[PDB]
DNA sequence: ATGTGGTCCCGTGT
DNA sequence: TACACGGGACCACA
């Protein structure tokens, strides 16, 4: 179940035990977890005590927003 | 075991949860870089911000 | 109701 | 072997 959102796309979740939200990618849906390896985890938990933010998707924008010049090229 | 990592908070999951508004984007970048695990992305998005990781 | 962050168990693959 | 990734289910919460 496909739904509109800022910057993209959502797709609703199907079953009951779990309500979770996917987005639509270009490689289709996507669950919203992912897994850092051991030494990406610590340098990036790292930043993300260096900004004091509590939550680590806030860490990843901000490092969205800090590599943009990178990502659009 | 070992998938927590030792921060300066104490021991957290190397498993994480994007908002959708960041996975969305996140994806993106993964996929543009046509890495296949997304840990790879999240070490050049380091990587592509050192700079401003140095301040503060 | 329906989303949320975040974690546990386990199947599978490096 | 040991470690790694990610699907499924799940708790507390809003």
């Amino acid at each position: 179940e496909i739904v509109e959102v800022q910057g993209g796309h959502i797709i609703r979740a199907t079953g009951r035990k779990d309500r979770h939200s996917k987005v639509f990618t270009s490689k289709g849906p996507r669950d919203r977890r992912v897994r850092l390896s051991a030494h990406t985890a610590i340098q990036f938990y790292d930043v993300q005590d260096r900004l004091g933010y509590d939550r680590p998707s806030k860490a990843v924008d901000w490092l969205i927003k800090k590599a943009k010049t990178a990502i659009d090229k | 075991r070992h998938s927590k990592v030792f921060t300066s908070k104490g021991p957290r999951d190397r498993r994480v949860r994007l908002s959708a508004h960041t996975a969305i984007q996140f994806y993106d970048v993964q996929d543009r870089l046509g890495y296949d695990r997304p840990s790879k992305a999240v070490d050049w998005l380091i990587k592509k911000a050192k700079t401003a990781i140095d301040k503060l």
